[PDB]
């Protein structure tokens, strides 16, 4: 029992970094795609293209 | 006296013999029990690791 879970908290301890890596990783990708997302909530809030 | 000292080493005899007997079923099931409990081991790891 106490090595299964402690070496799945070691596990825990590697994927906490690696998963927050890609979170700050990603974060400067989206911000790509925000300006389409905008656009295209204004349209529906109008209704027009613009 | 010769019939009650004949029963008495034949019925130490049989008594080491049962002893020997209890001891073997005693044995097996403390192996069973050791390999029942060796079959815990890796479901309630693996019941961690999930």
């Amino acid at each position: 029992r106490v090595r299964a879970e402690q070496q799945v908290a070691s596990t825990l301890q590697t994927a906490h970094e690696q998963l927050k890596r890609e979170r700050d990783a990603v974060e400067l990708d989206l911000r790509a795609h925000v300006g389409t997302m905008s656009a295209t909530l204004a349209s529906r809030i109008l209704g027009v293209d613009l | 006296l010769a019939e009650a000292s004949q029963a008495h080493t034949k019925a130490l005899e049989d008594a080491k013999s049962e002893a020997h007997r209890v001891v073997e079923e005693a044995r097996t099931d403390a192996e069973r029990i050791a390999e029942q409990l060796e079959a815990q081991a890796d479901v309630e790891a693996e019941r961690i690791k999930m």
